[PDB]
């Protein structure tokens, strides 16, 4: 499989590279998404560039690692960046994706509040955990989930970061639990990576 | 320049077949330039290759047709290209099946290969047609207060829940519209039911919880149901 990071950002008027692991041929492409656009092919071959994609974008190759590199960032170039390859015979797979943020305001670090199942959502027999992230910037974090000290991958949902009033990202994660695995752990955490950073809350059945 | 259009139905209930038209213009897909496919990305996240096919054959076969190992028991594709579309078939949907599907043209070593042709990348994308797996009918939401304590430096943070409603949209304010400023409601998630959440949640100072009703205001207007749920302070 292909591993890209998950984000990376730059100023307007530098430059910077995004790399992709695992390539291990030259049928290595890379695609610009706009958000709620189509992907867009902005290099194929390693290092060719479509007709009407700007010389600053290139890119290149070194052992099984590509490399997408922006000269000169405008702000147009903000974007979700996606390597893509020719695996086996005659397979196609892509990478996650970099989130690629054109640095317009301070970075902020974000808030985060985490809400215990509601006692009317209990009575139904429900139970949702709401972990709220706010008022951070770039707009990408990762959400991981904590039963006690064990991570939690099952019943996770989060939705992609978007833009509040006040021009910063908020973001939400949910997890599902039954009433009685909410009551069986001591206690349930919320972590967000964002940048260097992670901000961890924690609610307990027992306050 | 050319222009791909993807059609069909954009909700199909679990277990039934997605069926999906793509019409080309500006090119031909009977000609051997390109392979024809489908590119498909799951709400919120990456891109999934499902398939490509050609009718130009070799002197061994009648054309290539190359698919997604992890879909090939569910998927058939097609070319009609006196007509020049695109198709796609999958059968026995889940909600894993539910994303925006492209239709692609596909790139590399295919004019001219060895051994066998090589469609390595994607030059030329539909616009996207997003398909929801869900099998729910219409129905109004049940909302919930995530309610503050009596939270974080003079300010209190509270909203709601909004669980299980469908189809989209749901609409959500506060107080009448009187307090907008700090609100923030959240995209909704498709759950694995087949039903759609989200979320909406406001800041306020901490000295009004004790005097300041709070209420959202939750429309949704697929099922003519609105719902006013007041958000109280923990006990
Ligand atoms: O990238 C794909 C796959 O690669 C790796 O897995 C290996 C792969 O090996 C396939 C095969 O390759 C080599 O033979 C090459 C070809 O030689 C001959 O011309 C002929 O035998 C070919 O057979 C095809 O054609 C005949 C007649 O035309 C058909 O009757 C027959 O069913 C074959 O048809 C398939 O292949 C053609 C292209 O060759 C397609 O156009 C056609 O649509 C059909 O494709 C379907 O089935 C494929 C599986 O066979 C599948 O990959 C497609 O997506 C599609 O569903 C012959 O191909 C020799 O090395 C030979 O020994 C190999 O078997 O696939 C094997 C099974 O998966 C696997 O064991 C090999 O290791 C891995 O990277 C893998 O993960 C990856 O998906």
């Amino acid at each position: 499989a292909l591993t890209q990071p998950p984000s990376a950002s730059g100023s307007p008027g530098q430059s910077i590279t995004i790399s992709c692991t695992g390539t291990s041929n030259n049928f290595v492409s890379w695609y610009q998404q706009h958000a709620g656009k189509a992907p867009k092919l902005v290099i194929y071959d390693v290092n060719k560039r479509p007709s009407g994609v700007p010389d600053r974008f290139s890119g290149s190759k070194s052992g099984n690692t590509a490399s997408l590199t922006v000269s000169g960032l405008q702000t147009d170039d903000e974007a979700v960046y996606y390597c893509g390859s020719l695996v086996g015979n005659w397979d196609v797979i892509f990478g996650g994706g970099t989130k690629l943020t054109v640095l317009g305001q301070p970075k902020a670090a974000p808030s985060v509040t985490l809400f215990p199942p509601s006692s009317e959502e209990l009575q139904a027999n429900k139970a949702t955990l709401v972990c709220l992230i706010s008022d951070f910037y770039p707009g990408a974090v990762t959400v991981a989930w904590k039963a006690d000290s064990s991570p939690v991958k099952a019943g996770v949902e989060t939705t992609t970061p978007s833009k509040q009033s006040n021009n910063k990202y908020a973001a939400s994660s949910y997890l599902s639990l039954t009433p009685e695995q909410w009551k069986s752990h001591r206690s349930y955490s919320c972590q967000v990576t964002h940048e260097g950073s992670t901000v961890e809350k924690t609610v307990a059945p027992t306050e | 320049q050319p222009q791909l259009q993807e059609s069909g139905p954009t909700l199909v209930e679990a277990s039934e077949t997605l069926s999906l038209t793509c019409a080309v213009s500006g090119d031909s897909t009977a000609a051997c330039n390109s392979f024809w496919g489908w590119v498909r990305q799951p709400p919120g996240k990456g891109l999934e290759w499902v398939g490509s096919l050609s009718h130009c054959a070799s002197y061994w076969n009648r054309g290539w047709t190359y698919h997604n190992p992890s879909l090939k028991s569910r998927l058939t594709l097609a070319l009609d290209t006196p007509k020049n579309l695109v198709f796609l078939k999958l059968n026995s949907v889940t909600a894993a099946d539910t994303a925006t599907y492209y239709c692609a043209r596909f790139g590399g070593e295919v004019l001219r290969y060895t051994d066998w042709p090589k469609p390595a990348w994607v030059d030329l994308w539909g616009r996207g047609t997003l398909v929801t797996v869900s099998s729910a009918s219409t129905k109004g939401p049940s909302v919930f207060p995530l309610a503050p304590s009596s939270t974080s430096g003079g300010t209190a943070a509270l909203g709601c829940l909004v669980k299980d409603y469908f189809p989209e949209p749901v609409t959500v304010s506060w107080n009448s519209g009187a307090l907008t400023s700090g609100v923030h409601t959240f995209p909704a998630v498709l759950q694995s039911s087949g039903l759609y959440s989200l979320s909406s949640v406001v800041t306020v100072p901490s000295s009004s919880l004790g005097t300041q009703t709070y209420i959202c205001n939750v429309n949704h207007k697929p099922s003519n149901t609105k719902v006013d749920k007041r958000v109280e302070p923990k006990s």
